[PDB]
C-alpha cells in the first residue's frame, strides 16, 4: 500500500513522531546506560545491536560533547519536518542547491541565505 | 467502551458477594498452589486452598475485583475493603 | 588535617546557603553540630562492639554498623 | 461468578508492613543509593 | 532515530509477586523488546527506562494463574524508509556489489546501482571499487538513497543506489 520514498510520505504514526538526532541520539543513549548501571553487578551484554549503534554513533559524533548538541539545539528552532531536521543535522555540507537535492522536499519550503549561514555556524561549531 | 470509576464516587455494595468469596478463593487457592508469596503466617497447613481462606479471614491477601457496570464502566475493590 | 578541610567547608557553605533564603538559621547550625559528633559516638560504639566481636572474648555477640541509617545491632548468644 | 474480573493489590504489595545504599562488598561496581551528582530527564526534554 | 512510545504486555509469574514486582516487569521489559526489530517499528534499540516507563493493569489469568500487566515505555528506534539518504559503513567490497552498514541495519548496494566510473579492481591489494581517483575499500563510509526497503521475519532490509548528485565516498 504505502512503499513510496517522497517527499515527506509514508505510515501516519511515524510521520508524526520527530526524528531523533545522531550526536544528541548517542548522548540520550549515554545518559540511559548511566541511569543502568546505577546499581550493576557487572557486565550487562550488549548483545549486536549495541556494538553497531555504538560504532556507528562514534563515527558520526556530530557533537563530541554534552554542550554540542546543545549549542546544536540553539542553532536549530523552527520544526518544519522532523525528518528534514534531524537529517540536515545528520548530513551537513554546505551549500543550498545541494540541500534541495538531498531533501527534494524542500522544495519551496525555505529561502537560501539562511541556510549559508546556518552551514557557516555548523563549521565553525 | 469502558469509562472507569470514582475510586471515591463508589456506587455497589460495600459488602462481598457470594460469588466472589468464591471466585477470590479459587484464585489465590491457584496463585499459592504455583508457589506464590503467600501473605500470613503459615499456620502449618497443605491445602493450597485451605491456606487461602486462613488469608481471606486475616482480609491479608492481594487481589482487587472490578465490578463491570452495564453502562461499561466499573469499580476496584479491595479485600481489605471488602465485608 | 582532612577532618578541617571537607566538614568546615560544605558547614560554612550551606551556612550560607541558608543566608539565600529566609533564616533559620544558627539553630540548623546547632543541630548539625551534634549531629556529627554524635554520629561518631555512634561509630566510637560500633568499634567497641567490634572490639568485642572481632577479638576476645569470644563471638556472637556483635554489633555491626549497618548501611541503613545508623543502627547498631548488638545480638547476642544463641 | 464468571460476571467480573481480578486484578492485583500491588499497593498492599507495596506500602505492605515494614521494614540500604551501599556498593562495595565485591561487586567491583559502585553505587551510594542514588545521589552521587547525576541527573536525567532534562537532557531528554532538550 | 525515532523516539516514541510503544506497548508491550508483561505476563508475570506467581513466583514473582513479592514486594517489588514493579522492578520485575520493568527488567522483564528491558530484555523482551530491547534488541527486538520489527516491519512496523523497526530496531528497537532501548527503552527509555525511568520516569518514561507506565506500568498500568494488571487482571490475572482464569485459567493460568498469570496477570498480565501492560505498559507504555518510550524507547529509541531505528527505522528506515525509501528515499532516505543516510551515511553508512563500507563492511566489505565484492565484484557483486558494496556490503555497507548503518548503525544495525545491513544496507546492500547493488553493482549495477554503483556509477561506471568505479572500476572493480581485486589485484589491488584489498579488492577496492575505484575510477576515478576516489578509492572505496572496507574502510569508506559512504552516502546511498534507499531505493527499496523490504521486512522478512521482524527483520528489514533494502536496497540503496548511487544514482543521484552528492552521493557516494564520503
Amino acid at each position: 500500500f504505502e512503499e513510496d520514498a517522497a517527499q515527506l510520505k509514508l505510515g501516519p504514526e511515524f510521520e508524526n513522531e520527530d526524528m531523533l538526532t545522531v550526536s544528541e541520539a548517542k548522548i540520550l543513549i549515554e545518559t540511559v546506560l548511566a541511569q543502568r548501571a546505577r546499581e550493576t553487578n557487572g557486565e550487562i551484554p550488549m548483545t549486536d545491536v549495541m556494538k553497531k549503534t555504538v560504532a556507528y554513533f562514534n563515527v558520526f559524533a556530530r557533537f563530541k560533547t554534552a554542550e554540542a548538541t546543545y549549542a546544536c539545539e540553539r542553532i536549530l528552532g523552527n520544526r518544519f519536518h522532523k525528518f528534514e531536521r534531524a537529517q540536515l543535522g545528520t548530513l551537513c555540507c554546505e551549500d543550498a542547491e545541494e540541500a534541495r537535492t538531498l531533501i527534494p522536499s524542500l522544495a519551496n519550503k525555505i529561502d537560501d541565505q539562511n541556510l549559508q549561514g546556518i552551514l557557516d555556524e555548523l563549521s565553525t561549531l | 467502551s469502558g469509562k472507569a470509576v470514582a475510586k471515591e464516587d463508589r456506587t455497589t455494595t460495600p459488602y462481598m458477594t457470594k460469588y466472589e468469596r468464591a471466585r477470590i478463593l479459587g484464585t489465590r487457592a491457584l496463585q499459592i498452589s504455583m508457589n506464590a508469596p503467600v501473605l500470613v503466617d503459615l499456620e502449618g497447613e497443605t491445602d493450597p486452598l485451605q491456606i487461602a481462606m486462613k488469608e481471606l479471614a486475616q482480609k491479608k491477601i492481594p487481589l482487587l475485583v472490578r465490578r463491570y457496570l452495564p453502562d461499561g464502566s466499573y469499580e476496584d475493590w479491595s479485600v481489605a475493603e471488602l465485608i | 588535617a582532612k577532618y578541617r578541610v571537607f566538614i568546615e567547608l560544605h558547614l560554612n557553605e550551606e551556612i550560607a546557603a541558608a543566608f539565600v533564603l529566609q533564616k533559620p538559621i544558627l539553630p540548623l547550625i546547632y543541630n548539625i553540630l551534634h549531629k556529627f559528633c554524635l554520629y561518631q559516638r555512634l561509630n566510637l560504639l560500633s568499634q567497641q562492639t567490634f572490639q568485642l566481636s572481632r577479638e576476645s572474648w569470644l563471638g556472637h555477640l556483635r554489633g555491626v554498623y549497618d548501611e541503613k541509617p545508623p543502627r547498631l545491632r548488638l545480638y547476642y548468644w544463641p | 461468578t464468571g460476571a467480573f474480573d481480578i486484578y492485583l493489590d500491588q499497593d498492599m504489595l507495596m506500602n505492605y508492613s515494614l521494614g540500604a545504599g551501599s556498593g562495595m562488598g565485591t561487586s567491583q561496581l559502585p553505587e551510594g543509593a542514588g545521589t552521587p551528582y547525576e541527573r536525567s530527564p532534562m537532557v531528554d526534554s532538550g | 532515530f525515532f523516539l516514541k512510545e510503544l506497548s508491550l504486555t508483561i505476563s508475570l509469574h506467581p513466583s514473582y509477586f513479592g514486594p517489588r514486582m514493579q522492578d520485575y516487569l520493568k527488567a522483564k521489559l528491558l530484555a523482551d523488546v530491547e534488541g527486538t526489530c520489527s516491519g512496523q517499528y523497526g530496531y528497537i534499540i532501548c527503552v527509555l527506562d525511568s520516569n518514561t516507563i507506565d506500568i498500568d493493569k494488571g487482571r490475572v489469568v482464569p485459567g493460568q494463574g498469570f496477570a498480565e500487566f501492560e505498559v507504555k515505555y518510550r524507547a529509541v528506534l531505528w527505522r528506515p524508509f525509501r528515499g532516505e539518504v543516510v551515511d553508512a559503513i563500507v563492511t566489505t567490497v565484492n565484484k557483486m556489489g558494496f556490503f555497507a552498514n548503518i548503525g544495525p541495519l545491513n544496507v546492500f548496494v547493488s553493482s549495477h546501482l554503483v556509477p561506471p566510473d568505479m572500476k572493480f579492481d581485486p589485484t589491488a591489494n584489498p579488492p577496492n571499487y575505484s575510477g576515478e581517483d576516489q578509492v572505496i575499500e572496507k574502510g569508506s563510509n559512504v552516502r546511498l538513497k534507499i531505493v527499496g526497503t523490504r521486512t522478512d521475519a521482524t527483520e528489514i532490509f533494502a536496497i540503496a543506489t548511487m544514482k543521484e548528485d552528492y552521493l557516494g565516498v564520503l
